[PDB]
DNA sequence: ATCGGATGTATATATCTGACACGTGCCTGGAGACTAGGGAGTAATCCCCTTGGCGGTTAAAACGCGGGGGACAGCGCGTACGTGCGTTTAAGCGGTGCTAGAGCTGTCTACGACCAATTGAGCGGCCTCGGCACCGGGATTCTCGA
DNA sequence: TCGAGAATCCCGGTGCCGAGGCCGCTCAATTGGTCGTAGACAGCTCTAGCACCGCTTAAACGCACGTACGCGCTGTCCCCCGCGTTTTAACCGCCAAGGGGATTACTCCCTAGTCTCCAGGCACGTGTCAGATATATACATCCGAT
């Protein structure tokens, strides 16, 4: 008979190993393309350092995991294990991002 | 309402050329290229009156002109280029009208505080005249032939001329006539007259009927 | 002891915008403090940038750049225009 | 020796000379751009104009000639750009703009 | 009968008002405006990165509306090639169509949503009504003068609205003969007169006269002016069009890459044109004032004169 | 700008002329008046063709058939009358309007008639049987002018109550509702509508927009039904009469007066533009009783 | 741009720039049909240019005819009377908050009263200026409740 | 070379990877695009401000020190790049 | 019969008038005594400006109403009209105050 | 003159007044003292930092400009006090 | 006259000369105090000692000689006062210190 | 281009605290950036307070006061003591 | 869902006033004019990082696919919280009075500023080699059905 | 709940390049005068703070009490986790062109610095009305009976 772990369990271990790991979790090229797309909005044909864009993606992902973290916390205060967009919105609200 | 942005009867900013600069420290007027013309706030229609021009700067390449001009006076022209303006050239006292210069006049000085007397009646206007004074001293009659239509005191600038108009209560050499009126007096007279003009026009359009006293005044 | 302020200038611009509307001293000092704060904002930012440029001189281009950094969108745009106007009016002196 | 202040030379109000002395005494750069005080003061003039204008809007919206700091708070809270500019800033006698949440109303 | 080597990835073409220029879309998402007289390309426009599947000229000819496969519609000046306006929607666009008497207005048939009529002056939009509320596939077209809008659903229902009020001025459902509906593949009109045609899923083209639908009223039984099909092969029709005058009708058999030509009054088959048996027929158009016919197949355009 | 000059002066109506219309072929000019008489005249030489009588009261309007073979006459006798223009025979007499009939017009296919009367109701009539097929309480005041669109799908109606109402023909449906409007008609392209109001003002409205596109003033019209026509055979103009004995011609686009034809002594009561030539028939009221042909070169 | 060139452009675009429609202000009025920028020429109040001394004789004349006076003071000497002969500018309502303003220009020696835009006016907007007891219904929050 | 729609280039697996790093168990779909938006909005500032630096830098390429001073001015300073 | 408004209603009007009012809502002397008590912790016998302490209390109360505000918001995301301490704690958490 | 326990000098009516100003309807008891704590903690910093200024100011009285520069350094700047 | 570094007389490791250079080049005051760079550099050395010690603790706990940024981030989020100093700071290759919530646990 | 850093002194003080340890050059750069951050922080705060004190001379008292403003509790206490000892040592000769 | 009554709130009014607009004489920062240096600007050169493309891989993403797990809706109750009314209480006005400490001026002096002469601490650059990263494989431990 | 199985931990071995150590090679640090000056300090005010004390009262605390949201539990739906498969494009490695970045060397425009003079700003008086406050009033809105 096929076995399937209970829900979250696999995701739980994923959480554990991700707090274990430290490297990026975003594919480089898509992020870079997104950055250049954003750039051409303000000015077209602008070049970048690989170090620069690595910094961009690292700092972003840091802000992003922080947002995910405190939104997780808020959802704890929301007594749910599922996340709700309003949690993120109000988190930014408390983060003065509104 | 025709409320005028002025504490006293001054050189109206509404009737200056775009190349005409003013300094309200002395309300002097100045220009940069060629000649231009500015006028006061008030305008005479009858009676005799009087004002002055004080000159604060007259280099050799600086020749102001000072006098009177009726409406139709193109404020870019040098105050006497048309037949509706009569002025004096401030290099030598020379009466300028129709762009014609006439030496039927006295001599002008660089620091002249010049008095300007003018009498229009209540095809020359009957018994109307213009008299010019240098610091009250009679420089003499300028123009006896005066055409109809309201006139106003005007100043023409050449390249960087500094002159200013001035009323009566702060005068230096005033005539002691009991009939002539300073600039301020005719100024508030015309202001009140245009107030009544607004009154009467809003009456006409707003309420049926009009009525005015025994005509003479 | 002379204590400088800008109540004169804030009142001037008040009249220039609202000759009718008055002003309270409390809100006056509020305005003064606020403009001091934002001036220090722009000063620190421009100095930081020039230090990044390692340029010991602080010019107007720095000011434009740093206010663009500071202001939310269109304000800056509007802002810079008058600023340019100013220097133009002052360069045309 | 004709005198004319740089503010008049810019036809503005904020004191270019005073602000220049201020930034000089502020120890930010060794030399300065002579037009930078003009430029910055013009920017200040602009932003001050907008904020005081909104303040007066609220004021005569409340039939108030002399503007109260509450007008200031309301103004700075209404405009998105200015609020963003002064989000983490506090205002004396400011108070809170009117704001009631949806579920707060009884049904 | 004459092709053009200078254009590649031909996907969709459209004659100008006088049949002097031809704007063809390419897989790269480029507009190639090619001229008939000089027999050369007149313009190249970087329209989209996505191929263009819908192209229409303006009446003055100075504007072209283009639809990418990225659900990106854009108006372009033919002289400059600039994107005059650009919009995006859900349910990727199936078709665009300038209003023939008001180039400011343009109707758009999306994939899953109802056709919407927008204006260029104001970026507004009017969603046209849907009879059955569950068609999810309705083709729509202006009439010859742009006074009415003909909308046909996947369920054979046909609504004639007025272009200004979107009010139902006529209605009827086409039949498969017995009792069944058929997916309205396309609605075409004549640039001259009032005869129009419908391509349907039954592989049978139905020619009507719009006046007869208008006098038929809502929910009536209007018969076609003509019924046209390949009784021999029972071939579907990827794309059909009238002649410039409106007395000859052509159908493109993409099944066997052929072209059938019937008349209007009699309806007898004028002729048949056979293309490369290996080419997949995609697009079909007729010269508006010439017996010239443009065909797009496997990215290659062919010309058929008479 | 036009240079219309007087070429032929026409007269003979014993009473006030109420309408003059060019035949669609431009062969004749039909002139109706309150004298219960209609007068057909030559459209190019001013030659009086004939007089058609039979109406019992004054005639307020007359309209040609598209084939230039029939003429509908709306008279103050509460009756219409359809006449063969070639024989002058009263082919039909339309009864059913409860009061003075003021305007009448054929459908673009000439097989149908629209009629407005003082009864403030618009009647829709057959031609071949002359039978009233519809009747609509259109306005709250006597109808001034009714007219068909380019195809006969829409009927525009004006009346003294100041309303300009577009109605569906097949159903009588009051499609749209846009100053006492004394005249109204569709544009040649059916896209616009020209309506005269009794305040010295003409208004061209967009139908698809329902808003006035252009306005035309300078003339004088405040009491009488002064007609307005589109000058198209030459330049695009708007020609109308005026209560100042003038024949006003404005530019169509710029709305500016492009000509003033003087020579009439009474109010220029009716106007007609030639369908093919640059010819304009201007008929004045009883103090003139004259119709004047004007020909320009553009 | 030259006031003559600008005036030619204005007289060319006036017929398609503005319209007249039913107005919530009052009756019929001037509405914007194409976004009008600030300070640009909106419309001439075109009409009969007369001298001031002839105003009353005309006015009383209209007073004898029951026809409303459409006159605007060009200056102390001239007036554009549009009562009998005018343009669409005779349908510009007033607002205490105008997006427009009247100015007199001199073209080739003749004076023209042109309403320009106080601000960037957008399509559909009703055009109003400062005419400078009649109750007002302009809808502005600063409305004087009365033109006078 | 005009770019577009790389925002959806952010994979939902990537988003959930970041979430698991943040210690999240159950997630809804409605988040991701929303997330993306925020992401965009977030970077919406910095790059501009960054190139603003590059603006004053009078240069065509964009450097790390730009975003360094941005995050500094954005109060989100970062280390390891000079 | 005695009348009593329904719950919140009176407090609702209180909210309305407090958003209407702008002055302080803390008694001066207690706040001042608290401030001086806090002061002697770091150094004893320190004097103050009335303006200074007015600034202290105003700025405090501002921070406090901001905290109450966004905690209200969070409780909205908590789908409750009653407040919970965890809301305040996690709000500070998002406010970086942890 | 040794002070104490002025923290409870903060009245629950005062707290609920501030809450109503913040637009709050229903409140629990557990908040107030908790609230108070936060309050304390909050001011816990500034005064010290403030007197720190006064520390370097070498003065016995504490001034507003102290807390001005504190809130500035605390990123919570205030206006209206010079 | 042999030249010894002023940090030697201070008995420290960071170059106080470079310090004072950055100070004068930093546009902070018209003239820097003598022992001020000394004091601040001493503070800097002490805090660096603290952070490096924490990092070495973490790395040796992880049985690691070479200390990767992850160790430092963990120590950062392990020192409460240092965290407070640096909670507003972001850390490259930092990740998140293991934090598990209660209701997250299974049963 | 001669670029200046502190990683050498990082290695020095490391050996002073942990002789048997290596570092990632990445981590060294991170630490150096941190050094720069704390340096600019303390310098700006000192200049600002001196401005409040209208002082143009930034001395060790300013240093200690600003550190106390910045560092918390025992961190600040130990840092103050260390700077004090070091300036005492330097002033001793 | 309405009406009646209670109550709370927006308004007009009157006057009081104390902030507040306004004007002064006097001060000094700002303007005006003049001198120097040297930061900044420009240009030619080098480098060299970047941006571009090309091919092979698969781990990763897309997508599908149950399906148990919880989001959520509802439903009972109950305890905790608004409220209005009691009670008592410090809060505020205000005005008094002392001076400790800010807050100012006048020295005088140590103290960097600064420059010049000197150089070795430090930094770019070059080997080098060993913890470290990867890998494969074996043993351990969680987990889901008994 | 005791196994099966699965993901993981750890162990040994392989190969590597960054961490590090050392080497030329300065310029920036030190040293030592030298000088004008920031402020350290003394020594005055005066005032704002600090405390005193009384008087009034709005305010605060507690009570009782209804009540209604918080909370706890149930059942449902759906839906997101987990795994399997299929597709792809990130990556990675390499190559190549140039275009910008950084550099250096001149060159000089502009600003710092100085000195002069005064005029706008500032402290300081001075009437004076915007609005604060209180009161009666008219309007809005809740709450309960119907």
């Amino acid at each position: 008979k096929p076995h399937r772990y209970r829900p979250g369990t696999v995701a739980l271990r994923e959480i554990r190993r991700y707090q274990k790991s430290t490297e990026l979790l975003i594919r480089k090229l898509p992020f870079q393309r997104l950055v250049r797309e954003i750039a051409q909005d303000f000015k077209t044909d602008l070049r970048f350092q690989s170090s620069a864009v690595m910094a961009l993606q690292e700092a972003s992902e840091a802000y992003l995991v922080a947002l995910f973290e405190d939104t997780n916390l808020c959802a704890i205060h929301a007594k749910r294990v599922t996340i709700m967009p309003k949690d993120i919105q109000l988190a930014r609200r408390i983060r003065g991002e509104r | 309402y025709r409320a005028c942005l002025y504490e006293r009867v001054l050189l109206a900013l509404h009737d200056r050329a775009p190349q005409l600069k003013i300094s309200d420290d002395r309300l002097t007027v100045v220009g940069e290229k060629g000649y231009s013309m500015v006028r006061a706030s008030h305008g005479v229609r009858k009676g005799a009156w009087y004002f002055e021009i004080t000159v604060d700067e007259m280099p050799p390449d600086t020749a102001a002109r000072l006098g009177w001009s009726q409406p139709l006076g193109n404020l870019q022209a040098p105050l006497g280029y048309d037949k509706f303006s009569y002025s004096w050239r401030s290099k030598k006292g020379t009466k300028f009208h129709q762009s014609i210069g006439k030496h039927y006049s006295s001599g002008y000085g660089q620091g002249d505080v010049l008095g300007f007397y003018i009498n229009l009646p209540e095809k020359q206007t009957p018994h109307s005249e213009i008299i010019f004074y240098k610091n009250g001293v009679n420089q003499g009659v300028a123009y006896k032939d005066i055409f109809e239509g309201v006139y106003f005191p005007a100043i023409s600038l050449y390249k960087s001329c500094t002159v200013s108009i001035n009323f009566g209560p702060c005068f230096k050499y005033p005539p002691k006539d009991l009939t002539y009126r300073p600039m301020s007096d005719m100024g508030w007279g015309a202001v009140v007259e245009h107030t009544l003009a607004d009154v009467l026009y809003h009456v006409e359009t707003e309420v049926d009927g009009r009525r005015s006293p025994p005509w003479e005044p | 002891t002379r204590k400088e302020s800008y109540a004169i200038y804030v009142y001037k611009v008040l009249k220039q915008v609202h000759p009718d509307t008055g002003i309270s001293s409390k809100a006056m000092s509020i305005m003064n403090s606020f403009v001091n704060d934002v001036f220090e904002r722009i000063a620190g930012e421009a100095s930081r940038l020039a230090h990044y440029n390692k340029r010991s001189t602080i010019t107007s281009r720095e000011i434009q750049t740093a206010v663009r950094l500071l202001l939310p969108g269109e304000l800056a745009k509007h802002a810079v225009s008058e600023g340019t106007k100013a220097v133009t009016k002052y360069t045309s002196a | 020796a004709k005198a004319k202040t740089r503010s008049s030379r810019a036809g503005l109000q904020f004191p270019v000379g005073r602000v220049h002395r201020l930034l000089r005494k502020g120890n930010y750069a060794e030399r300065v751009g002579a037009g930078a005080p003009v430029y910055l003061a013009a920017v200040l003039e602009y932003l001050t104009a907008e904020i005081l204008e909104l303040a007066g809007n609220a004021a005569r919206d409340n039939k108030k000639t002399r503007i109260i700091p509450r007008h200031l708070q309301l103004a700075v809270r209404n405009d998105e750009e200015l609020n963003k500019l002064l989000g983490r800033v506090t205002i004396a006698q400011g108070g809170v703009l009117p704001n009631i949440q949806s579920v707060l109303l009884p049904k | 009968d004459g092709t053009l080597d200078c254009i590649s990835m031909a996907l969709t073409c459209t004659f100008n008002r006088w049949g002097t220029l031809l704007a063809v879309g390419c897989n790269d998402g480029r507009i190639v405006i090619w001229d008939f007289l000089t027999r050369g390309i007149a313009k190249i426009i970087s329209a989209h990165i996505h191929p263009v599947c819908s192209l229409c000229w303006s009446r003055d000819g100075h504007k072209l509306v283009s639809a990418s496969t990225d659900n990106i519609v854009s108006q372009w000046d033919v002289l400059s090639g600039d994107c005059d306006q650009r919009f995006r929607f859900p349910s990727p666009i199936l078709k665009v169509q300038y209003h023939p008497r008001d180039q400011n207005k343009v109707l758009v048939c999306p994939m899953k949503s109802a056709p919407v009529m927008l204006t260029l002056s104001d970026s507004k939009h009017v969603v046209l009504p849907v009879d059955d509320d569950s068609d999810l596939n309705v083709v729509a077209s202006f009439d010859r003068r742009g006074e009415y809008i003909y909308t046909g659903n996947a369920k054979g229902k046909i609504l004639v609205l007025k272009t200004d009020s979107q009010d139902l001025v006529a209605s009827f459902r086409v039949t498969t003969g017995t009792s069944n509906t058929t997916a309205i593949k396309s609605i075409e009109f004549a640039r001259k007169g009032s005869c129009f045609l419908i391509n349907t899923a039954d592989r049978i083209i139905r020619v009507y006269d719009g006046r007869e639908i208008l006098t038929c009223g809502r929910d009536g039984e209007p018969e076609p002016m003509q019924k046209l099909q390949d009784l021999v092969n029972r071939t579907p029709w990827k794309k059909c069009c009238f002649s410039g005058d409106g007395e000859y009708i052509v159908a493109g058999s993409a099944r066997q890459h052929a072209l059938y030509i019937w008349e209007k009054s009699i309806g007898n088959l004028v002729k048949i044109l056979h293309g490369t048996r290996g080419e997949l027929l995609l697009d079909v158009a007729w010269h508006p004032v010439r017996p010239i016919i443009a065909s797009i197949s496997s990215g290659v355009v062919s010309i058929w004169a008479q | 700008k036009p240079n219309y000059a007087l070429k032929f002066t026409l007269a003979g109506h014993t009473k006030a002329v109420s309408s003059v219309k060019f035949s669609p072929n431009g062969e004749w000019l039909a002139s109706s008046s309150a004298d219960k008489l209609i007068k057909i005249w030559g459209a190019y030489d001013g030659k009086f063709e004939k007089t058609i009588s039979g109406h019992k009261l004054g005639i307020s309007d007359v309209a040609w058939s598209s084939d230039s073979n029939l003429l509908v006459s709306a008279s103050d006798d509460k009756t219409l009358k359809i006449w063969d223009v070639s024989s002058g025979k009263c082919l039909k007499t339309l009864k059913g309007h409860s009061n003075y009939v003021f305007c009448c017009n054929f459908n673009p296919q000439s097989n149908l008639i629209v009629s407005g009367s003082f009864d403030e109701s618009v009647r829709i009539w057959d031609v071949k049987t002359g039978k009233c097929l519809k009747t609509l309480p259109a306005h709250s005041d006597p109808v001034s002018a009714v007219h068909f669109n380019r195809d006969g799908s829409l009927i525009v109606s004006s009346s003294y109550d100041g309303l300009c109402r577009i109605w569906d023909t097949a159903s009588g449906q009051c499609l749209k509702t846009l100053p006492p409007v004394s005249f109204v008609k569709f544009s040649p392209n059916g896209k616009y509508i020209l309506a005269a109001t009794l305040d010295n003002t003409l208004k061209l409205w967009d139908y698809s927009k329902g808003k006035c596109l252009k306005t035309y003033t300078g003339h004088k019209n405040e009491k009488y039904c002064i007609f307005a026509n589109f000058s198209v055979t030459g330049g695009k103009w708007i020609v109308s009469g005026s209560e100042d004995n003038l024949v006003y011609i404005w530019n169509l686009q710029t709305k500016e007066i492009v000509q003033k034809l003087q020579g009439h002594t009474d109010v220029v009561i009716s106007t007609a533009c030639h369908p093919t030539e640059n010819i304009i028939a201007s008929a004045a009221l009883e103090n003139d009783k004259t119709i004047k042909l004007w020909k320009s070169d553009c | 741009l030259p006031m003559p060139m600008r005036f030619r452009h204005l007289k060319k675009t006036s017929k398609e720039a503005v319209g007249v429609y039913r107005s919530p202000i009052h009756g019929r009025g001037l509405f914007c049909k194409r976004n009008i920028d600030a300070g640009e020429m909106v419309i001439e109040y075109a009409g009969i240019v007369i001298r001031s001394i002839l105003t009353d004789k005309r006015e009383k004349y209209y007073d004898s005819k029951g026809i409303g006076c459409y006159m605007f003071r060009i200056d102390d000497s001239e007036v554009v009377d549009a009562t009998m002969h005018g343009n669409a500018a005779r349908f510009i309502n007033h607002s205490c908050e105008p997006n427009c303003y009247s100015r007199v220009i001199n073209i080739d020696g003749q004076k023209h009263i042109v309403i320009f835009a106080m601000r960037k006016i957008y399509r559909g907007e009703e055009l109003t200026y400062d005419y400078k007891k009649l109750p007002c219904n302009c809808g502005a929050k600063k409305c004087r409740k009365f033109l006078n | 070379k005009v770019l577009r729609d790389n925002i959806q280039g952010i994979t939902k697996p990537a988003i959930r990877r970041l979430a698991r790093r943040g210690g999240v168990k159950r997630i809804s779909g409605l988040i991701y695009e929303e997330t993306r938006g925020v992401l965009k909005v977030f970077l919406e500032n910095v790059i501009r401000d960054a190139v603003t630096y590059t603006e004053h830098a009078k240069r065509k390429t964009v450097t790390a020190m730009d975003v360094v001073y941005a995050l500094k001015r954005q109060g989100r300073t970062l280390y390891g790049f000079g």
